[PDB]
């Protein structure tokens, strides 16, 4: 304690700067004190104060149920003295990360089917933070997999491993800005449809991977 | 007329052409009865080789055709993209406003170019600027139904 | 029928805080709207020196109390940031713009929390300094007082509305 | 107006210790505080008090309007607390950069041409602050035109066979300047060469007429 000694408020040493969460899991921020008697305790996010309820309690540690995307900034938590009213501050920078999302439904429950010698494009609407550093699409002839997430198919090929499936194309990768976010539209295209097949694609960022199984049934209707 | 022949190169895209007129003396900053100036014309129709070519010498960027519309409204209207960074970067007025009121980031909102209405927000693109109809680009996104509009510009709303 | 000269001996007697001499410049066609190589007007420079009677005079006879200099401040950036309250006030009441920004984006509420001058802040927010107005490296005033460790001054920079 | 506490005089924790600056810009140096009341600000140079002029304020703020290579330096700021007359001081490295200056002496010479198929070098001294990272040499002849187009003297074509020396470093005007020299290896083609340094915070220039000529008394 200091030479003086008379009431004080101080952060403990061990005050963390950065924080990381990934989305649904729960935030702790604890604001370590030193000094007597126990300080007042006000958080702020980007300058607004924080209100504890049922999402969010603002005490001792900032606690965040379940973070969100949104939950991401600046929390800046101020420490005062009861006694002498001496304050000390502290800013914390919360960032929460987001693993592959992709819009487009992985629902096989109906079976997509396809005229036999169509040209078709499959897409996959990626997003993540941080964004995707790969996007892979993979395929499997019909026959090895199930129809019935029934987790279709036991191996999964390479679209480079394309011997034996339809002739494909993995396009370049666009952007789109879809509810305020820079989006991944990866694209492949099956040239002629004259295998039935399954086609995935797979986004993997530095929290977790997606990844939507699209089904690629052929027929020949006549007539 | 020389600079008839430049404004109808320009807006056909004569990359090689125009240079010919350029070297025959030909005004950068002819126009029309529009008010079209070539730099209009190329702006308009996205050719962004003769856009460089004509700013190099001397287009007049913030040009007004008679209805207020300058390049870079034509620019961001129909959704040229490098067009409009490169109108910027040679100091066009991203708040002119035409004879409407509307300013470029009210045309693209109104189309529903994304992309060019964020390029146009983070180079200095007013959100709050109203039309003579008292419209701004939050409200077109609104009239028009646009969410992912409306989420772009509700952030600096 | 007008003298160039006067200008600029009107520029250093408001700079001096010279009232006398401001009061005859300007009986002998003085243009109170003169700027020096910076962009300061006599109204500048008598704000950033707080010359408190020669604003008034300055105000009184035309001076554009929202001129904005070479780097992007007016006169009340640099009344605000060198903590002349009396100054502030009197600008303020003549329709200076409390949310004016400089080249670096700051306006008033963030040089006057910058430095730490906390009654300059109460008045620009009684006078709807909008304490959401980040500079250009992001910063609110709010920030800029932490960044200070000025827990206090946190406290005031709130919205009143 | 603000409750009064007890009174007390500290710097803020983002008072500035280093001031980067080049040559004509405005500098701003404010003396960031805490405390109540309102502290007494000082400004001082070499131990001097600093007062204030048309040049430079001596304010909460240090305001220099046109800063020069003569205000590089430590300032030191005192806060003066009006009730307690408790003092805090707080010194401001400010360092000033200097676009190259190429030196006109060592460049301008006695002699009108250079007799042909002769060594020759011409020689650009520079002075920046920091010291130039790259100096160039370009050339053209007149007949191909203060020109639009320049050429690397890596092209021999039209021009004489060159070679750039390495920068040198020389106290000439009682400042550390770097030296670039061009060796024309035989005197065949009059040309004009340009020689530009580049430093962190500028460029400078300068063009010599090179004249050949096969008159001499052999
Ligand atoms: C619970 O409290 C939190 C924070 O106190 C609320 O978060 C707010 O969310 C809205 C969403 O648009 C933001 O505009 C606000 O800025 C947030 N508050 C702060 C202080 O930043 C949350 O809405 C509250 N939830 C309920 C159910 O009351
Ligand atoms: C479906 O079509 C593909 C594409 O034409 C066929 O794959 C070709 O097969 C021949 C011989 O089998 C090879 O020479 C080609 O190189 C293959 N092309 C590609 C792009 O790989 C495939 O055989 C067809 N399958 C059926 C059952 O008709
Ligand atoms: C969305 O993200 C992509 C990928 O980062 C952006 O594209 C890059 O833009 C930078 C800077 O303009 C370029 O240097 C890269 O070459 C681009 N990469 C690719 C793969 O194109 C894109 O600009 C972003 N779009 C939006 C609207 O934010
Ligand atoms: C939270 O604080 C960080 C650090 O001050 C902010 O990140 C800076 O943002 C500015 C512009 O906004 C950039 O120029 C800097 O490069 C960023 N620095 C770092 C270290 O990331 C961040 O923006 C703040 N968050 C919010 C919501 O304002
Ligand atoms: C403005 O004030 C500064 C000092 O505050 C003056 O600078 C001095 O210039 C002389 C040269 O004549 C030097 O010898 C001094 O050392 C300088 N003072 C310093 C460096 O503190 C400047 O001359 C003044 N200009 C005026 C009064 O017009
Ligand atoms: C300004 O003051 C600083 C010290 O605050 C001087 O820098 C010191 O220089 C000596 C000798 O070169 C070193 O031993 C110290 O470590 C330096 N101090 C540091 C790095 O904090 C500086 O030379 C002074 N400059 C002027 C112009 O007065
Ligand atoms: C003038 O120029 C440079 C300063 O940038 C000095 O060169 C340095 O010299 C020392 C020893 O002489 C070497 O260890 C360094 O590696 C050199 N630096 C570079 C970039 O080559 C030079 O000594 C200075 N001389 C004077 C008298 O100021
Ligand atoms: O790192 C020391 C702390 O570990 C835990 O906190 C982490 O894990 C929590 C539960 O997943 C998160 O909510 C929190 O944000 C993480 O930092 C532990 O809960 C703490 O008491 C430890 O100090
Ligand atoms: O001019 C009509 C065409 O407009 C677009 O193409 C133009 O704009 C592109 C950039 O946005 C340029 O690369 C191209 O040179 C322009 O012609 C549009 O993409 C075309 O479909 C239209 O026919
Ligand atoms: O004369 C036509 C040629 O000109 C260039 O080459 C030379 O021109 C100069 C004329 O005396 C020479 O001194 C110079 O050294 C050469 O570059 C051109 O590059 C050649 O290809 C032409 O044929
Ligand atoms: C070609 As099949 C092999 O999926 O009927
Ligand atoms: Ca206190
Ligand atoms: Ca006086
Ligand atoms: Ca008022
Ligand atoms: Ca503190
Ligand atoms: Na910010």
């Amino acid at each position: 304690a200091p030479l003086a000694e008379k009431p004080f408020v101080a952060f403990g040493s061990g005050m963390e700067s950065l924080v990381e969460a990934t989305v649904g899991e729960r935030v702790r921020i604890p604001a370590k004190y030193l000094g007597y008697p126990p300080p007042e305790i006000k958080w702020y996010k980007n300058g607004i104060p924080l209100e504890s309820n049922h999402t969010i309690k603002a005490g001792h540690v900032l606690t965040i149920m379940e973070v969100s995307e949104r939950d991401t900034g600046n929390y800046t938590v101020i420490l005062t003295n009861p006694i002498s009213k001496e304050k000390q501050s502290h800013v914390v920078s919360l960032v929460v990360y987001v693993p592959p999302q992709i819009g487009e439904k992985s629902l096989i429950s109906p079976v997509d089917s396809y005229q036999y010698g169509t040209t078709q494009t499959l897409t996959c609407t990626v997003y993540a933070i941080p964004p995707p550093h790969h996007i892979h699409w993979y395929w499997q002839l019909e026959e090895e997999c199930a129809n019935e997430n029934p987790y279709p198919c036991e191996e999964w090929r390479s679209v480079e491993d394309f011997q034996g499936g339809n002739k494909i194309e993995v396009n370049k990768n666009q952007f789109a800005l879809i509810e305020g976010k820079n989006k991944t539209v990866s694209t492949l295209v099956i040239q002629a449809a004259n295998v039935s097949a399954l086609y995935k694609c797979e986004a993997v960022n530095k929290v977790g991977r997606g990844e939507r199984v699209i089904s690629f049934h052929v027929t020949r209707h006549h007539h | 007329d020389l600079g008839k022949k430049l404004l109808e190169a320009a807006r056909a895209g004569q990359d090689d052409e125009v240079r010919i007129l350029m070297a025959n003396g030909a005004d950068v900053n002819a126009h029309d009865q529009n008010g079209f100036t070539p730099l209009h014309l190329a702006a308009w129709y996205g050719h962004l080789e003769i856009v460089g070519v004509l700013l190099k010498n001397g287009a007049d960027v913030n040009a007004f055709d008679k209805y207020g519309f300058t390049p870079l409204h034509l620019a961001a209207e129909e959704g040229h993209l490098e067009v409009v960074e490169v109108l910027l970067k040679y100091g066009a007025d991203v708040n002119a406003k035409d004879e409407h009121g509307s300013t470029p980031l009210h045309l693209a909102a109104d189309i529903g170019h994304l992309e060019i209405v964020e390029v146009l927000l983070k180079n200095g693109a007013d959100v709050n600027a109203q039309d003579k109809f008292g419209k701004t680009a939050f409200d077109i996104s609104i009239d028009n139904g646009n969410e992912d509009l409306a989420e772009i510009l509700q952030k600096l709303n």
